[PDB]
C-alpha cells in the first residue's frame, strides 16, 4: 500500500504506477521559439477502428495550452476534467488565462494526496503540457504519477521513452530549433523508435501551438499534412545511405 | 509490533516514523549557516539533464520577506507544506497585524507534520527543513525540523546524502572567527558543501539573507569568483605551507 | 495479542500500553522532590552536537506561575500534554478566577491517555507546584496514572536514581540540600562531565513563582560537588 | 541475434511434435503395455505350474529375458517419448515475474506429471533395469547351488521364486505405466493451450 | 486457539475468549470487599503503593451523596465509569429532585458495557466494581463485571487473592444484618485480612473504608481516620 | 485481490479479472452501416419454461440511443438506469436529445466509480452503445476499466475473436442497414450451438427514425437468410 | 579501494562471456550431444545381437570406452561452460536487503537451474564418471569367470547386459542433458536484463 | 568487569583482519586455484594419452601426489582464512530482540556463503581430504593386480582411469571454488558496514 | 515443599557459575586452543618432511597421541563446561504461556548455540573420540602392511597420510571451536539479564 514506508525510505506503489506508463503509448514534446508541439503514437490501430474524434491523445485545456497523456486511460479522462475545471476557475477568479505552471502545481497537489491518504491508488498516469503564457511564453513540462513536475526543452513519455531521450539528446539544437525542424525531429525519433515499421500516417498525432496577430491557436495535422513529413524522412536518410 | 503499522515495538519505538528519516537520508545536501546580520544557506544540484529548464527545480524557497526555507527529501510533500507556511506567514498577520518569527512558523510545520504521524491512512511528510529568516530586534535565527515533528535551533547544520560528514566539518570548523564578515560566513558554507561536490562549483547554488534585504539567490559569477579565492587560500596554505 | 490496544492477553494484559511505557527509558532522567521549603526539578539534556544551541531543547517548562513540568519520552506527546495543561490551568482562571491545584492539573492531563487519537502517548511527566496545600509533586504515566510522590525520577536511570533517592530522602529536608542531592544522584547516571549546558534545573517556592536557573546559579551549585 | 535462438529453439521442437507423441501413446504403446502385461502372466503360469531341479540352475529361460527385454524397450521409447513433451514446455516458460503466472503453474504441473512418469515408474515395483537385477540375484544362487552343491532346499525354491516375482513385477509395473500414460494423455489435451502461450495481455485498458 | 484475536467472533463450543480475559484483568487488582447491615453497607479496600517512597493509590470513589464503589481492574475504565455515574445522577436529580436508585445505575451500566461485547472496534471494559448505596429500599451492595452482567449480592470480594475474604463471608453472613457498624467493619477487615500473606497485616498506610445509611451520607476514611476501626482487631497468629 | 494496488509489472489485476465475466458471456454483434447501427445478441434460455417475452437483452435509453451487453444482467440493470438519469439530465439542462458520445463519457465515469474504492467491485458487463446523431451513425464499446472505443463492427462474449476476424474478413461500408443485418446473424450464426429461432436472439436497429428493437416476426423474416 | 575490487571483478566476468557459452551451446554442444547419442544406441543395437562366451571376458571392447570417455569430456565442459555464468551472476548479486528483491529472485531462480543442471544430470541418470563404474562392474564379472572359473549362464549373460544398459544410460542422459541446455537457454535469454542489473536506480521522486 | 571482555573480544579480531583475507583472496589465491586447474589438466592429458600395464601398479604417479597436496594446502588455508570471517561477525552479533533486526539478517546472510564455502565446497566433487581417498582407491587395486595377480584387463584400465578422475576432480572443485570465492568477495564488499554495526540507534524523536 | 525445591535447584547454580565459565573461557581455554593447533601443525610439518618404510608400520609416533589426548581432555572440559551454563539457563525457564515470552526467546537462542557446540561441534571436521579413529585406521593399514606383507606403495603412502590428515583436522577443529567459544562468550555476556530474570511484571496501569 501507499500509505507505508520501507526500511530504506521508498514508496513502491508510486513506483508500480511509474511502470505502468511504459505499457501506454509513446507521446514526445518538442520546443521551439516560432511555438511547440507534441507528437503521439496512435495504438488504436485496427481495421475496424472508427477515429470519429478530432483526436484520441491530444486534449485541449483551455483556449492556451493542451495536453497529452500516457497510462490508465479512465485516470487520464478524470484529470483532462479537473485541469478544465481548474482553468476555468482561475479565469472565473481573475478574468485572465491561468499561466502553464499554476495548472501543473494544482494538479500535481492533487496528485500527491493520493499517495498519502489512506485507501486510494495513485493516478497511473505521466502527462505532457504545451502552452503559452505572458510572463515565459512557450513551455513544455512532464508530470509524474508522484505528483513531480519539470519543465523541459524536449521530452518523451510512454513505451522506449529512454531511447527518444538519447536521440533527442544527439539532435537537438538549442536556440536554433523551428517548428519544421521540430516536426522533422519528431518524424525521425518516432520512426526509430516504433516496432512497427514505416510509420504509417494512421498510427501517429501531431499538434502544434504557435501565435498569429496576438491570439493563441492549437492545430492538428490531417493525414495528408503528415504523409509529406514522412516522405520528407525516407529521402533524408536515402541520402544519408548514398554515400558508401 | 514491528514494520508496516504506526503502533509501538517492545523496546518503545515507532519505525514508521524512522523510515521517513531515511528518506530524508536520500536527497541531496543542503546546509545552513548562522551569522550575525548574514545568514547562508546552499543546496546540491539535481544533476541537469541537457534539456531541462532549471528554472523549476527551486530547492530553496522563501515564505515570507523575512523567512526563507530550504528542503531534503521527497520534493512534492515540500511543496504542500510550503504552500501551507507560506498561507500561515499571511493568516499571522491577519490574525495579529505584527509579522511572523521564525519559530513560530518553524513550530506550525512541525506541527503539521506531528499531526500526520498520529493516525493509520496518514503517511508522515518526508522532508527535513531549515528555516532560517530574521525577526525584529534581528536576531539571525537557523532551526531545522524533521519528520516526527521534532524541531531544533543551530548554529549550523545539514540534512540529506552527505549530513553526516558535513556535521564533522563544521564541528571543526564553526567559530567565532569565520563569522567576521559577510565573505567568511560565505566561504564556510562553499568550503563544507564541497566535501559531498563534484568538485566543481556549477553543481552549487547559495542564497543569503541580510537584516536590510530581502531573499538574494547568487549567480554563479559570485560563486565562481568564492570558489576560486577558496582554492587559493588552500594551494596556499595545506600544500605552500606544510 | 501485542500489537493492538483493543485485544486482551489471556492474562488480561495490554502489551502495547507497557511499550508506551518502555518508551519512556528511551529519554533521558528527570527527578522531583518535595520540601517544605518548595519543590526542586533536576534534568539531563543530552546534547547531541556543539552546534545545537540547547535553550531549544525543552525538557523543564512552565505550566504556570505556580506550577512546572519535566518530561521523558515522545516530544509530540509532550507537545500535545503540555498545551492541554496550559489550556486548563487559563480555563479554570477564566471560570472561577482562581488557581487550579497541581492534583487537578494532572487529573485533567491524564484524562487524554483514557482516550483510545489511536495510540498510547509514549511519555510521563513529574508535575511540580505550589497550592493551597504546599508544595506538590505528582507523577503522570501512559496509562492515565496519576498519584502524589515525595520523590520521584523517571527516564533511562529512574531505577538507580529512585534506589538513591530511597536513602537520601527524609520528611525534613531543605531545598539548597535536596537540590544537591539532585545533582548528586544525577552525577552518578551520566557517562558525560556535569556541567551548566548539559542540566536544568528549576524551583517553585511559595512565595516566588516557577525559576528556570541560570548558568551563574547552576556553576554555583556545580561548585560545591 | 537473441530472438533468433529463441526462434531457432521454438521452431525445432513445436505443439505438432507433442502431439504425435500423444497420438502414439493413445494408438500403440498403450496395446503394447497390455501385450507385454499378458505375456508376464503368460510366463508366471509357467514357472507357477513346474518343479525346479539343479538343471534349471545349468541354464536361463529365454521366455523371460524376452519379456524383459521388451519392458526394456518399452520403458526406451516411452523416456525419449516424454522427454520430447518436456522439451517442448521448457524452451517456452516466459520470463520471471511476481504475477501473471496463472500458465507458468499449468507448465510446472504437466512437467511434475512428467517427471513422476519418468522416475517413479521408469527407475531411471520395478524400472528399466530388470534384466541386470534378475541376472545378478539368480547368478547368485546359481553358484551357490553347483560349485560343492548345497543341499538348501529353500534354496532350490527361492531360484523360482527369482524367475516368477519378476514375470509379476512386470505384470504390476506395465499397469502403472498404462495409468500414467493415460494421465498425462488427459492433461496436455486439456492444458495444452496455457503450454504454449502462457501469457495473454491485455493492454485495453492503457492509452 | 484461533477464536481470540475479537470480541465478535464466537467459538464452535459457543464462547467469546475476549470478554473470559477482560475478566481476568478484575484478578490484577488489590482486593475490595463489601458487605452490609440492614442499616448501613460498607466498603474496604487495601491500597497499593508502586513505589515505597509514593503515595498509595485510591481505591474507593464518591458518586453522589448515596452511592459510591471500590475498583479492582484497569483504572481508566473505572474514571470513565464512574464519570457516567455521576452524570446519570446529577441527570436525575436536575429533573426530578431525587437520588437515583441504585439498580437503576447498575442496569444502565450494564447496558453501556454490552455494546464493546458485541460491536468492534471498541475494547471490552477491564474493570469489576462493587457498588455500596442506600435509597428507599435499604442498603445494597452490587458487582459488576466485565461480562456486562452484574449481580445483588449479601457481600462480596473482587480482586487478587479474594477468594479468602469471600470464604470468610460465606459462614458469617448470618450475622451482618443486625450487626451495628463497627461489627460490620470488623467483619470486613477481618475478611480482607485473610488476603493477606502471614507477614503482613493491615495498616492505616494500606486501608480505605466506605460507608452509607440512613443517617450518614458517603463518606471516606483513608489515613489516621481508619485507626478507630482497626483498635478491636485480635492480633491472628497463624 | 485487492484494486487500489498495482503491481510491480503496473498492471490492475481485478480490472483484468473483471474483463474475463465479459469474455464468458453471451455473444453479441455490432455493426455500422452507412445509413443505420444494427445490434444483435443470443438470447438463449434453459428450459422451454422461461418466457422470453419478459427481459431483454437490448433495451432502449431514448428515442435514438440502445444498448447490448456482454456478461451480467444484474450489472446491466445498473448501467441502463443510470443512461437513462443521465440523457434526462442532459435534456432537462439543454432541452436537446443527449449525442451518444457524451452519454458513452458519461456512463464510462460511472464504471470508473466502481474502480476506485475499496469495497466495491467492478461491473462485469462491456456494453455496446448505437445511435444516430447529426446526420451519423455510431458505435461504442464501454469496459468495466472506464474505457470506451469506437467502433465500426465488433463482436464481444464467447468467441469474440473470429467473431472479429469474420467480420474483418466479411464486412465494409457502401453497405445499408439490410444488408449489415444478414452479416450480423451470420455472425452470431458462428457461435450458435443448435436452430437458431427467432425466440432465441433479439435484434434492434437505429436510424433516422430512432431505435427500435425488433420483433419476433421480423427476426423470423431475415432468419431465412432473406435480406 | 574495494569499488577497484569489485570494479576488477565485474570487468573479469561480463554478459558478454556468458553469451558467449550460450550461442556455443546453441551451436556445437547440442550437436555433440545428438551424436553421442547416435554413437550409444549404434553400440546396444551392436551388442544386442551378440552371444558371450569366456572370451569377451579376456577383453574390453573399445567402442564403448570411446563414447563413455565422449561423454565424459562433454560433461566437464558444460560444467565449466555452467560455472563460467554461475560466476557472472553471483558476482553481481546486490547489497542484501529486505525489499525491491525481484531481480535477486530472478538470480536465484536461474542459478537453481543452473543447479538443475550440474547435480542432476553431470554427477558431479549418470554423468562424469561411468567410465569408472563400468570398468569397476566388468572386472567384478570378469574375475569371477576368469581364475578355477565359473559356470553359470546368468554371469555370461550379466557381462552382456551391463554393455548394453551402459550404453542405454548414456542415450538416454543425452536426451535429458540436452532438454535442460535447451531450458538454460531460453531462461538466460529472457532474464539476462534482469540478471546484470537487477536494481534500477529510481530517486525522480527524491530531490 | 563484563563489558571489558567485549571490548578485548573485538579489539583482537577487527573489521581490518577481514579486509586483509579478502585482499589477499582476490589477489593471489584466485592466481594459485588456476595454477592448481593448469597442473591437474595437464596431467589428465598425460595419463589419458598413456597405455598402463603391472609396471604402473608397482609405483604411483610422483605428479598427482603433488597436485593434490597444493590443493589441500590451499583448502586449509582458505578454511582458517573463512573462519576468521566467521569470528569478526560471530563476536558482533547483538542483543537478542524481536525488531531492528535487519543487519542481523545481513550478518546471518554472509554467514551462509561462509558456511557453503566449507560444506561440500572443502569436505572438511571434491575437497581437502582427497589424497588419502586417491591411495585408498589404488591400493585396493594394485592388491587385486600384484597379488598370482588378478587377470582383468578392465581392472588393469580403471587403474588409469582412478589416475585421471582425481585430477579431473582436482580441476572441477577448482572452478567452483574460484566462484564461490568470488561470490564472498561481493558479499563482503557490499555488506561489511551492516557486518559490523547492524544497529543505530534513533533517539532524535525522544528526550 | 515445592518453592523448597526449586529455590534450593536455582541457589546452586547462580549467575556466578556461568560467568566464572566465561572467564575461565576468556582467559585459558583459548590460549589452549591456541596451542594444540600450534602443535599439530608441528607435527604435520614433522610428519610431511619424512619418508615412510616397513618401520614406522611397527610402532606409533609418540608426537600425535599427545595431541589428540590434549584436544580431547580439552573437549571434555568445554562440554561440562557448557553443560553448567545449560543447567543455569534451563532451571529458570518460566510457566509456559501463549504470551509474554521475549526473554524465552533469548533463552532459547542462547541454548540453540551451546547446543551447536557441545552435543555436536565436539563430536559429543572431528571430536574427541578421534585418537580411537585414529588408531583403528592405522591398524587396519599396518596388519596389512605386516601380515603376508602386501608390497603395494600406495598402501604405505597411506599410512603417511592418515598421520597427517588428523593432524590437519585437529587444526581445523581448534580454529572452529575458537570461533564457536567467542561467539559463545558474546551471546552470554550481551543477554545475561533476560537470561535469569526473563519476565518482569511492575504492573502500574491496574487498581
Amino acid at each position: 500500500r501507499t500509505t507505508i514506508f520501507s526500511p530504506e525510505g521508498r514508496l513502491y506503489q508510486v513506483e508500480y504506477a511509474m511502470e505502468a506508463i511504459g505499457h501506454a503509448g509513446t507521446c514526445l514534446g518538442i520546443l521551439a521559439n516560432d511555438g511547440v508541439l507534441l507528437a503521439a503514437e496512435r495504438r488504436n490501430i485496427h481495421k475496424l477502428l472508427d477515429e470519429v474524434f478530432f483526436s484520441e491523445k491530444i486534449y485541449k485545456l483551455n483556449e492556451d495550452m493542451a495536453c497529452s497523456v500516457a497510462g490508465i486511460t479512465s485516470d487520464a479522462n478524470v484529470l483532462t476534467n479537473e485541469l478544465r475545471l481548474i482553468a476555468q476557475r482561475y479565469l472565473l477568479q481573475y478574468q485572465e488565462p491561468i499561466p502553464c505552471e499554476q495548472l501543473v502545481t494544482a494538479l500535481c497537489d492533487i496528485k500527491q494526496a493520493y499517495t498519502q491518504f489512506g485507501g486510494k491508488r495513485p493516478f497511473g498516469v505521466s502527462l505532457l503540457y504545451i502552452g503559452w503564457d505572458k510572463h515565459y511564453g512557450f513551455q513544455l513540462y512532464q508530470s509524474d504519477p508522484s505528483g513531480n513536475y519539470g519543465g523541459w526543452k524536449a521530452t518523451c513519455i510512454g513505451n522506449n521513452s529512454a531511447a527518444a531521450v538519447s536521440m533527442l539528446k544527439q539532435d537537438y539544437k538549442e536556440g536554433e530549433m523551428t517548428l519544421k525542424s521540430a516536426l522533422a525531429l519528431a518524424i525521425k525519433v518516432l520512426n526509430k523508435t516504433m516496432d512497427v515499421s514505416k510509420l504509417s500516417a494512421e498510427k501517429v498525432e501531431i499538434a502544434t501551438l504557435t501565435r498569429e496577430n496576438g491570439k493563441t491557436v492549437i492545430r492538428v495535422l490531417k493525414q495528408k499534412e503528415v504523409e509529406q513529413l514522412i516522405k520528407k524522412h525516407e529521402e533524408e536518410e536515402a541520402k544519408a545511405e548514398r554515400e558508401k | 509490533y514491528d514494520r508496516a503499522i504506526t503502533v509501538f515495538s517492545p523496546d518503545g519505538h515507532l519505525f514508521q516514523v524512522e523510515y521517513a528519516q531515511e528518506a530524508v537520508k536520500k536527497g541531496s545536501t543542503a546546509v545552513g549557516v548562522r551569522g550575525r546580520d548574514i545568514v547562508v544557506l546552499g543546496v546540491e544540484k539535481k544533476s541537469v539533464a541537457k534539456l531541462q529548464d532549471e528554472r523549476t527545480v527551486r530547492k530553496i524557497c522563501a515564505l515570507d520577506d523575512n523567512v526563507c526555507m530550504a528542503f531534503a527529501g521527497l520534493t512534492a510533500d515540500a511543496r504542500i507544506v510550503i504552500n501551507r507556511a507560506r498561507v500561515e506567514c499571511q493568516s499571522h498577520r491577519l490574525t495579529v497585524e505584527d509579522p511572523v518569527t521564525v519559530e513560530y512558523i518553524t513550530r506550525y510545520i512541525a506541527s503539521l507534520k506531528q499531526r500526520y504521524t498520529q493516525s493509520n491512512g496518514r503517511r508522515p511528510f518526508g522532508i527535513s527543513a531549515l528555516i532560517v529568516g530574521f525577526d525584529f530586534d534581528g536576531t539571525p535565527r537557523l532551526y531545522q525540523t524533521d519528520p516526527s515533528g521534532t524541531y531544533h535551533a543551530w548554529k549550523a547544520n545539514a540534512i540529506g546524502r552527505g549530513a553526516k560528514s558535513v556535521r564533522e566539518f563544521l564541528e571543526k570548523n564553526y567559530t567565532d572567527e569565520a563569522i567576521e564578515t559577510d565573505d567568511l560566513t560565505i566561504k564556510l558554507v562553499i568550503k563544507a558543501l564541497l566535501e559531498v561536490v563534484q568538485s566543481g562549483g556549477k553543481n552549487i547554488e547559495l542564497a543569503v539573507m541580510r537584516r536590510d534585504q530581502s531573499l538574494k539567490i547568487l549567480n554563479p559569477e559570485e560563486i565562481e569568483k568564492y570558489v576560486a579565492e577558496i582554492e587559493k587560500e588552500k594551494e596556499e596554505n595545506e600544500k605552500k605551507k606544510q | 495479542y501485542d500489537r493492538g490496544v483493543n485485544t486482551f492477553s489471556p492474562e488480561g494484559r495490554l502489551f502495547q500500553v507497557e511499550y508506551a511505557i518502555e518508551a519512556i527509558k528511551l529519554g533521558s532522567t528527570a527527578i522531583g522532590i518535595q520540601t517544605s521549603e518548595g519543590v526542586c526539578l533536576a534534568v539531563e539534556k543530552r546534547i547531541t552536537s556543539p552546534l545545537m544551541e540547547p535553550s531549544s531543547i525543552e525538557k523543564i517548562v512552565e505550566i504556570d506561575a505556580h506550577i512546572g513540568c519535566a518530561m521523558s519520552g515522545l516530544i509530540a506527546d509532550a507537545k500535545t500534554l503540555i498545551d492541554k495543561a496550559r489550556v486548563e490551568t487559563q480555563n479554570h482562571w477564566f471560570t472561577y478566577n482562581e488557581t487550579m491545584t497541581v492534583e487537578s492539573v494532572t487529573q485533567a492531563v491524564s484524562n487524554l491517555a483514557l482516550q483510545f487519537m489511536s495510540r498510547p502517548f509514549g511519555v510521563a511527566l513529574l508535575f511540580g507546584g505550589v497550592d493551597e496545600k504546599g508544595p506538590q509533586l505528582f507523577h503522570m504515566d501512559p496509562s492515565g496514572t496519576f498519584v502524589q510522590c515525595d520523590a520521584r525520577a523517571i527516564g533511562s536511570a529512574s531505577e538507580g536514581a529512585q534506589s538513591s533517592l530511597q536513602e537520601v530522602y527524609h520528611k525534613s529536608m531543605t531545598l539548597k540540600e535536596a537540590i544537591k542531592s539532585s545533582l548528586i544522584i544525577l552525577k552518578q547516571v551520566m557517562e558525560e562531565k556535569l556541567n551548566a549546558t548539559n542540566i536544568e534545573l528549576a524551583t517553585v517556592q511559595p512565595g516566588q513563582n516557577f525559576h528556570m536557573f541560570t548558568k551563574e546559579e547552576l556553576e554555583e551549585v556545580i561548585k560545591d560537588i | 541475434k537473441r530472438a533468433a535462438l529463441i526462434q531457432n529453439l521454438r521452431d525445432s521442437y513445436t505443439e505438432t511434435s507433442s502431439f504425435a507423441v500423444i497420438e502414439e501413446w493413445a494408438a500403440g504403446t498403450l496395446q503394447e503395455i497390455e501385450g507385454i502385461a499378458k505375456a508376464a502372466a503368460e510366463a508366471h503360469g509357467v514357472i507357477r505350474n513346474s518343479t525346479y531341479g539343479r538343471a534349471q540352475a545349468e541354464k536361463s529361460p529365454e521366455q523371460l529375458l524376452g519379456v524383459l527385454q521388451r519392458y526394456q524397450d518399452l520403458c526406451h521409447n516411452v523416456y525419449c517419448q516424454a522427454e520430447t513433451i518436456r522439451t517442448v514446455i521448457a524452451i517456452r516458460i516466459p520470463e520471471h515475474k511476481e504475477a501473471d503466472n496463472l500458465g507458468v503453474a499449468v507448465q510446472h504441473a504437466v512437467l511434475k506429471i512428467i517427471d513422476e512418469l519418468e522416475i517413479k515408474t521408469l527407475g531411471s515395483p520395478i524400472g528399466m533395469y530388470a534384466l541386470r537385477e534378475y541376472l545378478s540375484a539368480r547368478s547368485t544362487v546359481e553358484d551357490k547351488l553347483l560349485g560343492g552343491g548345497s543341499q538348501s532346499p529353500s534354496l532350490l525354491l527361492e531360484l523360482r521364486q527369482i524367475d516368477a516375482d519378476f514375470m509379476l513385477k512386470v505384470e504390476l509395473a506395465t499397469t502403472h505405466l498404462s495409468t500414467m500414460v493415460r494421465a498425462v494423455i488427459n492433461a496436455y489435451l486439456l492444458n495444452w493451450k496455457k503450454l504454449i502461450q502462457p501469457r495473454t495481455g491485455n493492454l485495453s485498458y492503457y492509452t | 486457539n484461533q477464536y481470540d484475536n475479537d470480541v465478535t467472533v464466537w467459538s464452535p463450543q459457543g464462547r467469546i475468549h475476549q470478554i473470559e480475559y477482560a475478566m481476568e484483568a478484575v484478578k490484577q487488582g488489590s482486593a475490595t470487599v463489601g458487605l452490609k447491615s440492614k442499616t448501613h453497607a460498607v466498603l474496604v479496600a487495601l491500597k497499593r503503593a508502586q513505589s515505597e517512597l509514593a503515595a498509595h493509590q485510591k481505591k474507593i470513589l464518591h458518586v453522589d451523596n448515596h452511592i459510591g464503589i471500590s475498583i479492582a481492574g484497569l483504572t481508566a475504565d473505572a474514571r470513565l465509569l464512574c464519570n457516567f455515574m455521576r452524570q446519570e445522577c446529577l441527570d436525575s436529580r436536575f429533573v426530578f429532585d431525587r437520588p437515583l436508585p441504585v439498580s437503576r445505575l447498575v442496569s444502565l451500566i450494564g447496558s453501556k458495557t454490552q455494546i464493546p461485547t458485541q460491536r468492534y472496534g471498541r475494547r471490552p471494559y477491564g474493570v469489576g466494581l462493587l457498588i455500596a448505596g442506600y435509597d428507599d429500599m435499604g442498603p445494597h451492595i452490587f458487582q459488576t463485571c466485565p461480562s456486562a452482567n452484574y449481580f445483588d449480592c449479601r457481600a462480596m470480594s473482587i480482586g487478587a487473592r479474594s477468594q479468602s475474604a469471600r470464604t470468610y463471608l460465606e459462614r458469617h453472613m448470618s450475622e451482618f444484618m443486625e450487626c451495628n457498624l463497627n461489627e460490620l467493619v470488623k467483619h470486613g477487615l477481618r475478611a480482607l485480612r485473610e488476603t493477606l500473606p502471614a507477614e503482613q497485616d493491615l495498616t492505616t498506610k494500606n486501608v480505605s473504608i466506605g460507608i452509607v445509611g440512613k443517617d450518614l451520607e458517603f463518606t471516606i476514611y483513608d489515613d489516621d481516620d481508619v485507626s478507630p476501626f482497626l483498635e478491636g482487631l485480635e492480633e491472628r497468629p497463624q | 485481490f485487492s484494486l487500489t494496488t498495482f503491481s510491480p509489472s503496473g498492471k490492475l489485476v481485478q480490472i483484468e479479472y473483471a474483463l474475463a465475466a465479459v469474455a464468458g458471456g453471451a455473444p453479441s454483434v455490432g455493426i455500422k452501416a452507412a445509413n443505420g447501427v444494427v445490434l444483435a445478441t443470443e438470447k438463449k434460455q434453459k428450459s422451454i419454461l422461461y418466457d422470453e417475452r419478459s427481459v431483454h437483452k437490448v433495451e432502449p435509453i431514448t428515442k435514438h440511443i440502445g444498448l447490448v451487453y456482454s456478461g451480467m444482467g444484474p450489472d446491466y440493470r445498473v448501467l441502463v438506469h443510470r443512461a437513462r438519469k443521465l440523457a434526462q439530465q442532459y435534456y432537462l439542462v439543454y432541452q436537446e436529445p443527449i449525442p451518444t458520445a457524451q452519454l458513452v463519457q458519461r456512463v464510462a465515469s460511472v464504471m470508473q466509480e466502481y474502480t476506485q474504492s475499496g469495497g466495491v467491485r467492478p461491473f462485469g458487463v462491456s456494453l455496446l452503445i448505437c445511435g444516430w446523431n447529426e446526420g451519423r451513425p455510431y458505435l461504442f464499446q464501454s469496459d468495466p476499466s472506464g474505457a470506451y472505443f469506437a467502433w465500426k463492427a465488433t463482436a464481444m462474449g464467447k468467441n469474440y475473436v473470429n467473431g472479429k476476424t469474420f467480420l474483418e474478413k466479411r464486412y465494409n461500408e457502401d453497405l445499408e442497414l439490410e444488408d449489415a443485418i444478414h452479416t450480423a446473424i451470420l455472425t452470431l450464426k458462428e457461435s450458435f450451438e443448435g436452430q437458431m429461432t427467432e425466440d432465441n436472439i433479439e435484434v434492434g436497429i437505429c436510424n433516422e427514425a430512432g431505435f427500435r428493437r425488433l420483433t419476433p416476426t421480423e427476426v423470423k423474416d431475415y432468419l431465412a437468410a432473406i435480406a
